[PDB]
RNA sequence: GGGGCUCUCGCUUCUGGCGCCAAGCGCCCGGCCGCGCGCCGGCCGGGCGCGACCCGCUCCGGGGACAGUGCCAGGUGGGG
RNA sequence: GCCCUCGGCCGAUCGAAAGGGAGUCGGGUUCAGAUCCCCGAAUCCGGAGUGGCGGAGAUGGGCGCCGCGAGGCGUCCAGUG
């Protein structure tokens, strides 16, 4: 509410506890759910990756 | 070669804590229950309603102290009276007294309960 | 021979975004209380500025040897505690019923402690060695002391350790002590000492007092300086043929 | 054969799975039965290390003697 | 009692008789109270340490024997439906 982009809630998870991390992603246009985004400086230079 | 800090996070370490052991008391002497039996049961009611409750119900009508919970209640009848009770309704009176219902166990009868304690 | 087939190794991969990283040790990275990064930075200050000589001259202490040495003789003469003083009074006393009154004992050589009773030992002349602690919590109650002990030509030393020095006289801290006078079959050791003393701080005041201290950059920033001379020690490398 | 030498001093991208509380190895310490010759046979347990390299002085990064703050000086200031 | 290991609602506390929030209904009864009293039918939550009773788990196969057979005994192997 109050803002025009739709947010993106992506989930990871942590390297170092058992656990789900879930995040709050600004939702790039043409990205969908069920799909990967990839975070991190070996990321591909695809839509929605950071 | 074993003192290894595996989280980030340094917490305040739990420290030994000793119960009191005071050198004198505080207060000479525990002051005495000023809530006991008598106290509780101040005087029943003799109303109409009340005589009503005793025939019918099996139950006494009792003024009790405000203070008092149904459990007081439920001792202090049984103690200075010497009678078994059931169950014990409680109402506190628009004037501020606290009335409490007090149905007897079924082979208690409230009638002669009530002649015993001078209230028919 | 009878090992059981069930058996197997089962080693764990931890590559990034691979199997979750194993408990290791992360004191590096610890958030640590106020007041442990506060006395660790301070620590880190010593080194980064410029420390003027006065206060840079407590940074050399004596070597474990000797400092052995010496407080194996400060032992000797270490003050009476409270007992030992209230038994020779006691002994004194019954002493004097029988027939005493007398025989002080000459009131045996002891090593006298505090700055104030040291100081002015030093100003009169009566020290024969003056034992100083490198760590006194402000550091002006010994700042002078160095300069003021080669002034009136009374051998210094700095040794470490202000409990060290404590231990000697039966208390937490002590600031220094001195020897005031010696046993005569002790005499040797303590001239042993103090020419060892003298050639080290005493004998070297001049450059004692123009030694600057810190001014030492962090491993991370002599990395970075380290790997550009490198680097331009390449570039002149090729400039050169 | 292979060192000064350059990236690597890496283990994860076609799937809307799963992923922690160590396997393995080495070194020991208790108790049991016993070859009753000790590294000695087996059985119940416990511990440490490598697995998971070493060292170090700022947690990591970005600014930085500027910004900023305190005090004075000049300007502007119907916002009051 | 202490030691090892694990433990971020990461923030006290207050804030709704219309929000969220387990589980009570029928009949009778008073001058004035009733889903609260009486009668009769339920139901929720909590407790049960020495364990209240049942039922489930869980009670089957193989081999050696006795026994006309049925059925019994010994050994071994299973069995968190
Ligand atoms: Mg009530
Ligand atoms: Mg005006
Ligand atoms: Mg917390
Ligand atoms: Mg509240
Ligand atoms: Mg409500
Ligand atoms: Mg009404």
């Amino acid at each position: 509410p109050g803002r025009g982009a739709p947010l993106a809630k992506v989930v990871f998870r942590d390297p170092y506890r058992f656990k789900k991390r879930t995040e709050l992603f600004i939702a790039a246009e043409g990205i969908h759910t069920g799909q990967f985004v990839y975070c991190g400086k070996k990321a591909q230079l695809n839509i929605g990756n950071v | 070669k074993k003192k290894i800090r595996t989280s980030p996070t340094f917490r305040r370490p739990k420290t030994l804590r000793l119960r009191r052991q005071p050198k004198y008391p505080r207060k000479s002497a525990p002051r005495r229950n000023k809530l006991d039996h008598y106290a509780i049961i101040k005087f029943p009611l003799t109303t109409e309603s009340a005589m009503k409750k005793i025939e019918d119900n099996n139950t006494l009508v009792f003024i009790v102290d405000v203070k008092a919970n149904k459990h007081q209640i439920k001792q202090a009848v049984k103690k200075l009276y010497d009678i078994d009770v059931a169950k014990v309704n409680t109402l506190i009176r628009p004037d501020g007294e606290k009335k409490a219902y007090v149905r007897l166990a079924p082979d208690y009868d409230a009638l002669d309960v009530a002649n015993k304690i001078g209230i028919i | 021979k009878v090992v059981n087939p069930l058996f197997e190794k089962r080693p764990k991969n931890f590559g990034i975004g691979q199997d979750i990283q194993p408990k290791r040790d992360l004191t590096r990275f610890v958030k640590w209380p106020r007041y442990i990064r506060l006395q660790r930075q301070r620590a880190i200050l010593y080194k980064r500025l410029k420390v003027p000589p006065a206060i840079n001259q407590f940074t050399q202490a004596l070597d474990r040897q000797t400092a052995t040495q010496l407080l194996k003789l400060a032992h000797k003469y270490r003050p009476e505690t409270k007992q030992e003083k209230k038994q020779r009074l006691l002994a004194r006393a019954e002493k004097k019923a029988a027939g005493k009154g007398d025989v002080p004992t000459k009131r045996p050589p002891v090593l006298r402690a505090g700055v104030n009773t040291v100081t002015t030992l030093v100003e009169n002349k009566k020290a024969q060695l003056v034992v100083i602690a490198h760590d006194v919590d402000p550091i002006e109650l010994v700042v002078f002391l160095p300069a003021l002990c080669r002034k009136m030509g009374v051998p210094y030393c700095i040794i470490k350790g202000k409990a060290r020095l404590g231990r000697l006289v039966h208390r937490k801290t002590c600031t220094t002590v001195a020897f005031t006078q010696v046993n005569s079959e002790d005499k040797g050791a303590l001239a042993k000492l103090v020419e060892a003393i003298r050639t080290n701080y005493n004998d070297r005041y001049d450059e004692i007092r123009r030694h600057w201290g810190g001014n030492v950059l962090g491993p991370k920033s002599v990395a970075r300086i380290a790997k550009l001379e490198k680097a331009k020690a390449k570039e002149l490398a090729t400039k050169l043929g």
